[PDB]
């Protein structure tokens, strides 16, 4: 056990076994200021959980999806990503490709929603 | 390779948020509203870019300290009936030569508990509080700018340590590097629940009761080559300073209205002596030697380091303005900064007491500090300096101040607020079935 | 056996939380700081432990009744100019109401700052303190300034329901013999409480809720004489007030837009203000109280009711509000009896206009005169007794602490925190 | 229909028929008193949903796990728990074993998260 | 791309392909006004997410359920519902029966939650 953000400097493979530690800490003059800090924490948490549900990843911490990895985003191989890079370094590399990936996941699930809707119709 | 979504990844970015107070007789910086405290996780392999001069915790603390100040001066007496003609004579009853024509024995007509009746009362006012109008007729120094709120007698000005704690989804990164100069990558970073006890000690030209450096004297400036930027010195060992107000002031309560009392200096029981501060001459000269050593690393080994006294301006910025015991001293540090450095005894700083206090540099807001009964003694720690350099092989450094954010920049230099971005996407051989 | 997680289990823990008001001419405890109302579910086989003496609804309601009191007094007149010197003479110069009054003349400010106003008013002797036609001054003038009780807000208590937020429930004890503590066999989950009228009174619980079957004695520790005894009646004892005088309210303009309402003249029936309690009904009610009070002290003990010991007028008298004017009744003929194993009782009541209500110093209130004759019909639904520290037990009336008044209405209620996440063993196994 | 907390006195078997009754009732300066109670209910609800999500139980009132029931927590047989006890009695018996069970459920899910993530790449 | 509420006039079949657009727009003196509106937006969002959870539809935008259509709620066939009407016209038609269906979906899931629960015990 490392603690909150303990694996920030750890490799992506090693830091992915402690996702629960960071996940559980995202939810919980000194009056309204302290009260609006709690409402901001809930709204920030709820819009992240909404994104997971839209991508079909609701209730999951590691969600393998159907969107293929465009090599333009990152040409590195798996060995030097999950064993040589940390999540802070990785976020810097793909910070500009984040929004195009988010749209790809959003539409891919929307296609899967109608694909399973038609399969159940038979 | 397919996109895989990870939630809860240890990723953050710089952000500004409203950190909330926490703290471990009422106080000005109310700890009753602050939540009780409880914590630190070391972050190996993490290098973080800090900047104490663009830190928003300092800007937020300045707003919070001011807001906690004037919200504690709302419920208590507003001294608008004290803007009257005072018929003041000099105290010459047992005065030393130094404190000659510094207390004035002012008599005036005050309102009584009964509206129609009048009250002839007298009080002792410092010369810094009254201005003559043309026994002579004086009036309080701030009666043409605003009316002054009496400092409430049960609230305490003593700094209580406060902990600024980040809300959920944010983290406070603490730079554990012992030679950090306030800016640049800090190779030893840890995550804390929230900051250590940061005492809101209001001071000038000297950082009192602060935190000491770990290894050596730390010199921190936004741009060391820019003279217009203040230089924050931090001592590795403290230089204790012994404050005192030798006068045995007597507090007298004047009933100036229904439910309102005005606390006036009755009479000093004994001889009139000047307030002063003592700094050890050997310790101060030793500390300045250490300061100069690390002050030569930015100006050269052959540079002549000269310490002069404050250039000029307000009394709050030309003097070591501080407060302890409830009385506000304005000490003259021209004896601490008088030396030139080339490649049992004590220093006494004559201080002056003032009662109408405007400290956040806001014209229009007073605070009448009531007299403190008895004799005041006070022992602090000089744990830093706020120096300013003059515009040759000789550099002249003069004490600075006024801007209160430099007092708290010396406590929040190692802290940083980041926002956790836990939604990360990375390639993997997964494929959703 | 494997762990299976159930979400939504009917499990609750004791909790303290902020219950919000609900209610169904502005008021002190107005409906502008409350919510419209709309309920009760019987929880069978549930035996919960209540404690009316460590109930946080009582402590919160005290804060809220105070808070709505101050919030209703800020927007109206502050009587700082009323601290002048008063030249007061007697009204009668000789048993009547007029022997309780001083005819006080004073200089008052006008709506124009540079002009004065020689006015007079009839002040009760309980509101003026002499300075040494003598010279007097208002009683709460060296301690504070009296914000005038604003004439358009009523002091009549309206029922308020304290309703629990989401994730909490209010448990209501339906047991009819439940004293104040211990298990309650019959429990219910109400959305929120019955309408609790915040009637402010001492020594007698005017109006409110009756007991169901018999007079209930409720003390935190009946063997401790430092604890008040909250008696609750089963049949109410009706008490009738009056101020027989035909008062004449007079308006004084003390400033721009500010008016001071003063007693200009008093005519009509000048008998002292009094309350009538039926002598037969009160005697049989004390008989029921004594019968239920010998169960805790013995059958052969002597139950004696004496009158209040001493202290402030707010604590030695049945202080209450009736018709907007504040009474302070003696109640020494009510509590005067010794019990061994058409007629009426008249309680002489004084009246004050300067009120320090919530046992506080520095916040008074000037209750303006009420025009006309004041008449009053209330139910005595309880008592607050104190016991004296021998075969004779003496029970004096008590009070002072306003929380014991609302502790008598919130004794049956309890706030719990729902814990909907529970784990239990089952033959399941996740696939 | 018994209503909110109606089955509080029912046996654990019968009280489980009505988990949705209590579930829907957990969610819905004088303004701040009401406003701060609303925020407390939201963040109290979200912390329970977050716990279910990290155990692989999100969106389920009854969730089956892969954590065997250690008899140290309670050795009573299945017949004397679901037909003799009420949920209030049960909570008092396993109150001290609650936190150790919570850790096991969290450790059981992230083990299944990685095992399914690994098996999905084959 | 049409935008938020852009498919309001589109038929029900065409407007059901843009659910992610409306879903992500439901979450994001004078200080309580801003703050109390935010708390009410979070509370309303959680009420609709709770309903989807107790129907078995958590994390889904299109959720085919086991509740049969009575034809007493609407006698129109699929051709004239998904190709002629819009979601606003449809909403005004089954507004009377909305709470009837909302009760059937909850009851069906609760029965289905235990039939699957009893199936794992074998
Ligand atoms: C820097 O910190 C020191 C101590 O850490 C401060 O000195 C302390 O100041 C407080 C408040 O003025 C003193 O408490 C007072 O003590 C007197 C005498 O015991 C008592 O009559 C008062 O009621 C109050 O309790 C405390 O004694 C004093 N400690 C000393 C002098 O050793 C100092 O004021 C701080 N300087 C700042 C904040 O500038
Ligand atoms: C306090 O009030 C007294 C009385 O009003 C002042 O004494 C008078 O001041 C006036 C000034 O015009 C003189 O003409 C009188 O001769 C004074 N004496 C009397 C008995 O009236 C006194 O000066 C006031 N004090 C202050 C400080 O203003
Ligand atoms: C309020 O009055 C003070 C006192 O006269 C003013 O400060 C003085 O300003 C003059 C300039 O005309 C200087 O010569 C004096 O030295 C100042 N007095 C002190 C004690 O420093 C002040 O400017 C006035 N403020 C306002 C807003 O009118
Ligand atoms: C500061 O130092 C001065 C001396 O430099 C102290 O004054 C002396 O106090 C002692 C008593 O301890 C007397 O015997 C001496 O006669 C004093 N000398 C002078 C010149 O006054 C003073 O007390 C110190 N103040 C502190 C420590 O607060
Ligand atoms: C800064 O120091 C200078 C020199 O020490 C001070 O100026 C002189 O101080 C002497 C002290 O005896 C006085 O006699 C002179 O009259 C002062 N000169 C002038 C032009 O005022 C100066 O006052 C100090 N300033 C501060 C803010 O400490
Ligand atoms: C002045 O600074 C010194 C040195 O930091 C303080 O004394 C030390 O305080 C630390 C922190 O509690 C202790 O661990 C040491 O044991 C102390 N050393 C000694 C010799 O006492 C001192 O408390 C500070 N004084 C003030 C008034 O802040
Ligand atoms: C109202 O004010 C008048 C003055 O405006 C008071 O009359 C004065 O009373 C004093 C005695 O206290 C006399 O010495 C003056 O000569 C009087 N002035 C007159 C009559 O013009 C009067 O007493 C006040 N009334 C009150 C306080 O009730
Ligand atoms: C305000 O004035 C009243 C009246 O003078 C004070 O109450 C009196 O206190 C004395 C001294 O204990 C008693 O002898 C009197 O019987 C009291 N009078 C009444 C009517 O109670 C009161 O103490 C004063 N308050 C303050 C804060 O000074
Ligand atoms: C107890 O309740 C009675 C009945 O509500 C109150 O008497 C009423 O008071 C209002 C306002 O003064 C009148 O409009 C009603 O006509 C009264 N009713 C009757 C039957 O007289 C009484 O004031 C309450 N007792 C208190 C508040 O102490
Ligand atoms: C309250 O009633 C009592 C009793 O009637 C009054 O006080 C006593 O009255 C009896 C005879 O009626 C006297 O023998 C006592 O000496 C009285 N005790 C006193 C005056 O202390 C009392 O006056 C009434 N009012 C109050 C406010 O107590
Ligand atoms: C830091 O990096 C080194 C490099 O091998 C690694 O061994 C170590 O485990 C890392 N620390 C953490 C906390 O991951
Ligand atoms: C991959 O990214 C490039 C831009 O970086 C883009 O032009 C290309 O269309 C993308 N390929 C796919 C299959 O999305
Ligand atoms: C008081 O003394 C000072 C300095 O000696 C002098 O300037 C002032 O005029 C004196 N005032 C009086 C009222 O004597
Ligand atoms: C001030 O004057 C008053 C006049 O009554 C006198 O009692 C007091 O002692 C004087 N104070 C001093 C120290 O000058
Ligand atoms: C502080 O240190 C950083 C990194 O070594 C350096 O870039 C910066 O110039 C320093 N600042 C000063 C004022 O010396
Ligand atoms: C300050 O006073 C302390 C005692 O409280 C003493 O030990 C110390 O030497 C003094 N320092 C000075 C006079 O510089
Ligand atoms: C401070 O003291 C120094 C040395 O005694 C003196 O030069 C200076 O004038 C003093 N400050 C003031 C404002 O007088
Ligand atoms: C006024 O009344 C009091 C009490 O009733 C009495 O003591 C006083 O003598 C009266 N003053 C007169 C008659 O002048
Ligand atoms: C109140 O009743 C309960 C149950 O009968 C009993 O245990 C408790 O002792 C009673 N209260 C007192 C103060 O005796
Ligand atoms: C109280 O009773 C008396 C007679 O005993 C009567 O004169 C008076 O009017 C009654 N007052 C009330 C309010 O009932
Ligand atoms: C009180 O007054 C009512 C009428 O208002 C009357 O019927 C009743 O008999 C009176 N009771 C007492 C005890 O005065
Ligand atoms: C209680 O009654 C006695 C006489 O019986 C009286 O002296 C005392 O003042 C009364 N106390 C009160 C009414 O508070
Ligand atoms: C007193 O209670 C009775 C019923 O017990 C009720 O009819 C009557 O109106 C009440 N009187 C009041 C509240 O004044
Ligand atoms: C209470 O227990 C009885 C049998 O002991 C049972 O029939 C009844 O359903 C229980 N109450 C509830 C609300 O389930
Ligand atoms: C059950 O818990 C006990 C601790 O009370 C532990 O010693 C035992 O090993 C556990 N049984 C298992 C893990 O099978
Ligand atoms: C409006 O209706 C027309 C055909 O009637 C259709 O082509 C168009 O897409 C509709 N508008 C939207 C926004 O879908
Ligand atoms: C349709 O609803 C009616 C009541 O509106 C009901 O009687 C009927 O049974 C329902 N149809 C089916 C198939 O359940």
């Amino acid at each position: 056990f490392l603690g909150f953000l303990g694996a920030a400097g750890s490799t992506m493979g090693a830091a992915s076994m402690t996702l629960t530690v960071q996940a559980r800490n995202l939810l919980s003059v000194w009056g309204i200021k302290q009260l609006q800090a709690r409402v901001l924490a809930v709204e920030r948490y709820l819009r992240d959980q909404q994104l997971l549900g839209i991508w079909g990843c609701s209730g999951k911490l590691i969600c393998c999806t159907n969107v293929p990895w465009n090599s333009s985003w990152s040409n590195r191989n798996l060995s030097e990503i999950w064993d040589n890079m940390t999540w802070l370094q990785w976020d810097k590399e793909i910070s500009n490709y984040t929004q195009i990936i988010y749209g790809l996941l959003e539409e891919s699930q929307n296609q899967q929603e109608k694909n399973e809707q038609d399969l159940l119709a038979l | 390779l397919w996109v895989t979504v990870y939630y809860g990844v240890p990723v953050w970015k710089d952000a500004e948020t409203t950190l909330f107070c926490a703290s471990d007789k009422h106080n000005v910086w109310a700890t009753h509203a602050c939540v009780p405290t409880d914590q630190e996780i070391h972050l190996e392999n993490v290098t973080e870019e800090f900047n104490m001069w663009k830190n928003n915790m300092v800007e937020q603390m300045h707003t919070d300290i001011i807001s906690l100040w004037d919200q504690s001066l709302k419920p208590c007496v507003k001294l608008t009936p004290l803007c009257v003609t005072l018929q003041c004579t000099n105290v010459t009853n047992n005065i030393t030569d130094d404190m000659r024509g510094e207390l004035k024995n002012c008599s005036f007509n005050m309102t009584t508990e009964l509206r129609d009746k009048k009250q002839k009362v007298y009080s002792l006012f410092y010369r810094l509080d009254v201005v003559q109008i043309n026994n002579k007729e004086y009036r309080l120094i701030n009666c043409n700018t605003s009316a002054c709120t009496q400092a409430c007698p049960k609230v305490s000005f003593e700094p209580i340590p406060i902990h600024y704690c980040a809300p959920a989804g944010f983290a406070i990164l603490k730079c554990k590097d012992k030679k950090f100069n306030g800016t640049g990558p800090c190779p030893s970073v840890s995550t804390v629940q929230c900051t250590h006890g940061i005492k809101p000690v209001v001071s000038t030209q000297l950082l009192l009761n602060g935190s000491l450096a770990e290894e050596e004297v730390m010199i921190r400036s936004e741009n060391i080559t820019n003279n217009a930027k203040n230089i924050l010195v931090q001592f590795n060992t403290p230089v204790q300073i012994n404050c005192t107000r030798p006068n045995n002031n007597t507090r007298k309560s004047i009933r100036i209205g229904p439910g309102q009392a005005f606390y006036a200096t009755g009479d000093i029981i004994g001889d009139i002596r000047q307030a002063h501060c003592n700094v050890s001459k050997a310790t101060w000269n030793e500390t300045l030697g250490k300061v100069v050593k690390q002050l030569r690393k930015h100006f050269g080994n052959n540079t002549i380091i000269r310490f002069a006294n404050s250039s000029g301006g307000d009394l709050e910025v030309t003097t070591h303005s501080f407060n302890c015991g409830g009385e506000f001293f304005y000490c003259n540090t021209s004896g601490l900064f008088n030396s030139t450095w080339i490649s049992n005894d004590s220093i006494t700083l004559p201080c002056r007491i003032k009662q109408i206090i405007n400290m956040w540099q806001r014209i229009g807001q007073c605070m009448y500090a009531p007299p403190i009964q008895g004799v005041i003694r006070c022992v602090s720690n000089i744990t830093g300096l706020i120096l300013t350099r003059d515009g040759s092989t000789t550099e002249t450094f003069r004490p600075g101040g006024g801007d209160m954010r430099d007092n708290w920049r010396s406590e929040l230099y190692k802290y940083k607020v980041v926002k956790i971005e836990p939604l990360g996407v990375a390639p993997t051989r997964c494929k959703r079935r």
